């Protein structure tokens, strides 16, 4: 009769043909992603089209029910999640241009060589065998030579690209009510309808600024140590006082430090323990190692995994015939099936990879309960959150000691500590500052508090202020440096990789507090905890019907990002570099220049 | 001995919709319930009424033997005193319900590689079932305040829809036949009495 009773017929008529339409897809994705062959991808072209049709058509249609007189939460949350039509607010040319413009600027990242002064018949393109002269290589003059390669070749033509992709993608988002298309990035966060859990847009800016000054100390800590370390390999290019070089980390970007471990470690001697050569004297299997890791999940009180589970996935490679795409991943192609396709290998990096992706097989097997549009994580950075603890837990040398894999007569010692607590340094701490401005430089990009005629002024300048990373050549303004990262060559959101640090060591914290432990962060587990495991279990039932501002506060009990676990979590290393960087200075100057 | 007419519902090879469940009359017979154990692995044996625990020795005048096919989780709305869309739209059961539903899992049979879409329900509807009622119409379901026409345009939806039973679905989704036996106590003389 009324808007509600019409509200209700028609999402409970979409909710019956979605669900059908979109397992045909998905099941042509899963095919095509492990069978691929020259039929299976013209297979799965016209299942993901009547998708796609079958959306558009339904999402025009769910806007004559004007969102005023609609009193309950659930018809309303997902009468706004069915009307963000996203791209088709655009005319008719302009979104083949944007179409035509975003796949140049793809395929431009995807080819390019690059060519070095000396003989010129080697052409490296982003093959792994060229970031292998950013990772392992020492010797200068070659770093330095593929850093400015690479920026030089790819780096020029995406420059006249961005220039329209910025002013296109301006006006899709300018006809979805909103004002630019770093407001459109920002929207995710937005939880609208609550009791004091309301969460406006904007204050996803001052949540960071806050949360970013407050790990500047050991951030700082953290640089000094590795400047100082530096120095006895590179004598005569790295300056006491001054920042970094762009290049000479370890990454093509410096995104990750973790390639300095070999440089950067505090004792050397150290055998930094791997289980690896653990079972191969006594006999392992990739179905041991997956059902090693479901028996971690059923000691918490989660549920076991679907007869489905262990008949449809691909735990191993194919023996022959068969090609697949060589990544793990966990699909969920609805109707009750779950799959993971993943190449195991009998490793411990392999180990914790079971348990990071059975991670997201308990998220979606729990929030099934929804009507297909609330079946999602709370926000982009809660789905990806809860696969880290699980590896967190199952790395520690407890969890290893009662499984058989490490013998009762080792049991820590303050060195393994120290080296292990390092390497995690430079993987979380060390990309932080380097999201945080890359965000920051995109957002007021796409605002327009950066002329066009400043993009190389202000990219660099932020980088040796915020990062402490300094250029080793100068760069006019004829270059695009941040177009040279893959997530900003295609649309990607950069802000999820931030925030789900923080959730990575609310949820711990908070879930290690539920089994009574009384030691360090980073040496407590779930296992065997069925309180500790059963919070977790009611966070994860909501999907996002519910404002994530109240759905993390049933697994922490905060409304909001407050990051002091981060800290927790380092307190043996932050104590022990503030008695390495005694004789030193702490911080860095944006004036010193290698050349 | 005249046995029992089972075997022919229980057993069968083309089963029926639950908006158009099937009805069998058994009477002038033995009751034979015996055998059932050789039958599917079936978890569902749920009686009201009478007791299951070897409580098979009275006289019945009339039985009466409904069948259908439903999907894993509706099971638990075939029940005296439940709600839901089976419930409401194909099959409702009254309270003082005498009687006992079994249901057996058919993913062997009744499952497609390419969807089974032979098997259909009741979505929408103007008012609820009575029970042990059964409708057939085929109507457009007019939603809003505007006629139809017979067109199904906006607010005016087909009131049936289909399964499409595949092998790969969860147990929740994987097809179920069941079987509805009642028992009616006349004042006639009771011929259904059974060993
Ligand atoms: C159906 O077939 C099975 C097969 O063993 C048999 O035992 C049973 O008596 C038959 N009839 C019924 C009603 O189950
Ligand atoms: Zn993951």
């Amino acid at each position: 009769s009324l808007t509600e009773e019409n509200a209700k017929t028609f999402l409970n008529n979409f909710n019956q043909e979605a669900e059908d339409l979109s397992y045909q897809s998905s099941l042509a994705s899963w095919n095509y992603n492990t069978n691929i062959t020259e039929e299976n991808a013209q297979k799965m072209s016209e299942a993901a089209a009547k998708w796609s049709a079958f959306y558009e058509e339904q999402s025009k249609t769910a806007q004559s029910f004007s969102l005023q007189e609609i009193q309950t939460p659930i018809i309303k949350r997902q009468l706004q999640a069915l009307q963000q039509s996203g791209s088709s607010a655009l005319s008719a040319d302009k979104n083949k241009q944007l179409n035509t413009i975003l796949n140049t600027m793809s395929t431009i990242y995807s080819t390019g060589k690059v060519c070095n002064p000396k003989n010129p018949q080697e052409c490296l393109l982003l093959e792994p065998g060229l970031d292998e002269i950013m990772a392992t290589s020492t010797d200068y003059n070659s770093r330095l030579w593929a850093w400015e390669g690479w920026r030089a070749e790819v780096g020029k033509q995406l420059r006249p690209l961005y220039e329209e992709y910025v002013v296109l993608k301006n006006e899709m988002a300018r006809a979805n009510n909103y004002n630019d298309y770093g407001d459109y990035w920002r929207g995710d966060y937005e939880a609208e309808g609550a009791d004091g859990y309301n969460y406006n847009r904007n204050q996803l800016i001052e949540d960071v600024e806050r949360t970013f000054a407050e790990i500047k100390p050991l951030y700082e800590h953290l640089h000094a140590y590795v400047r100082r370390k530096l120095m006895d390999t590179y004598p005569s290019y790295i300056s006491p006082t001054g920042c970094l070089p762009a290049h000479l980390l370890g990454d093509m970007w410096g995104r990750f430090w973790t390639n300095l471990y070999p440089l950067t470690v505090p004792f050397a001697q150290k055998p930094n323990i791997d289980v690896t050569d653990a079972m191969m004297n006594q006999g392992w299997d990739a179905e041991r190692i997956f059902q090693e890791a479901e028996k971690f999940f059923v000691s918490v009180g989660l549920p076991h995994m679907t007869q489905g589970f262990w008949a449809n996935s691909m735990l191993t490679e194919p023996a022959d015939g068969r090609k697949v795409v060589c990544h793990p991943t966990a699909w969920d192609l609805g109707h009750g099936d779950f799959r993971i396709k993943m190449c195991t290998k009998v490793t411990m990096d392999n180990f914790l990879t079971a348990h990071h992706e059975m991670g997201h097989i308990q998220y979606d097997m729990a929030y099934a309960r929804q009507p297909f549009l609330l079946r999602n994580g709370a926000n982009e950075g809660f789905h990806e959150a809860v696969g880290e603890i699980m590896s967190l837990s199952a790395a520690t040398p407890k969890h290893l000691k009662s499984i058989g894999l490490l013998p009762s007569d080792f049991q820590e010692d303050s060195e393994t500590e120290i080296n292990f607590l390092l390497k995690q340094a430079l993987t979380i701490v060390g990309t932080l500052p380097f999201t945080y401005m890359l965000e920051k430089w995109r957002w007021m990009v796409f605002r327009g508090e950066i002329p066009k005629e400043q993009w190389m002024k202000k990219w660099w300048e932020m980088k040796r202020e915020i990062v402490g990373v300094v250029e080793p050549l100068p760069h006019d303004e004829t270059y695009c440096d941040p177009a040279s990262l893959f997530h900003v060559s295609n649309d990607y959101s950069f802000i999820r990789y931030y925030t789900r640090t923080i959730y990575q060591f609310q949820f711990q914290e908070a879930l290690c507090q539920a089994a009574k432990y009384n030691g360090s962060l980073h040496k407590c587990d779930i296992s065997n905890s069925t309180e500790a495991g059963q919070k977790l279990l009611k966070m994860l039932s909501l999907g996002n019907s519910e404002p994530w501002t109240k759905a993390l506060e049933n697994v922490v009990g905060a409304r909001n990002m407050d990051v002091k676990p981060l800290l927790n979590y380092f307190q043996p290393l932050f104590d022990w570099l503030k008695e390495q960087n005694r004789n030193s200075f702490v911080g860095w100057n944006t004036e010193w220049s290698p050349y | 001995t005249n046995l029992c007419p089972f075997d022919e519902v229980f057993n069968a090879t083309r089963f029926a919709s639950v908006y158009a469940w099937n009805r069998k009359r058994i009477s002038n017979c033995v009751a034979d319930y015996s055998v059932l154990y050789n039958l599917a692995p079936f978890f569902t044996f749920k009686c009201y009424g009478v007791s299951p625990t070897k409580l098979n020795d009275l006289c019945f005048t009339n039985v009466y033997a409904d069948s259908f096919v439903i999907r894993g989780d509706e099971v638990r709305q075939i029940a005296p005193g439940q709600t839901g869309n089976i419930a409401d739209y194909n099959y409702k059961l009254p309270d003082d319900f005498t009687g006992c539903v079994i249901a057996w899992n058919s993913n062997k049979l009744d499952s497609k590689v390419s969807g089974n879409y032979n098997y259909l329900y009741r979505l929408f509807r103007k008012s609820n079932l009575k029970p042990f009622e059964r409708d057939i119409s085929t109507e457009i379901y007019q939603a809003g305040n505007k006629p139809c026409n017979g067109v199904a345009g906006f607010n005016c939806y087909f009131p049936l829809r289909s399964y499409s039973f595949r092998p790969t679905y969860g147990v929740g989704h994987q097809p179920y036949r069941v079987v509805v036996l009642s028992f009616e106590l006349l004042h006639a003389p009771a011929t259904v009495c059974g060993p």
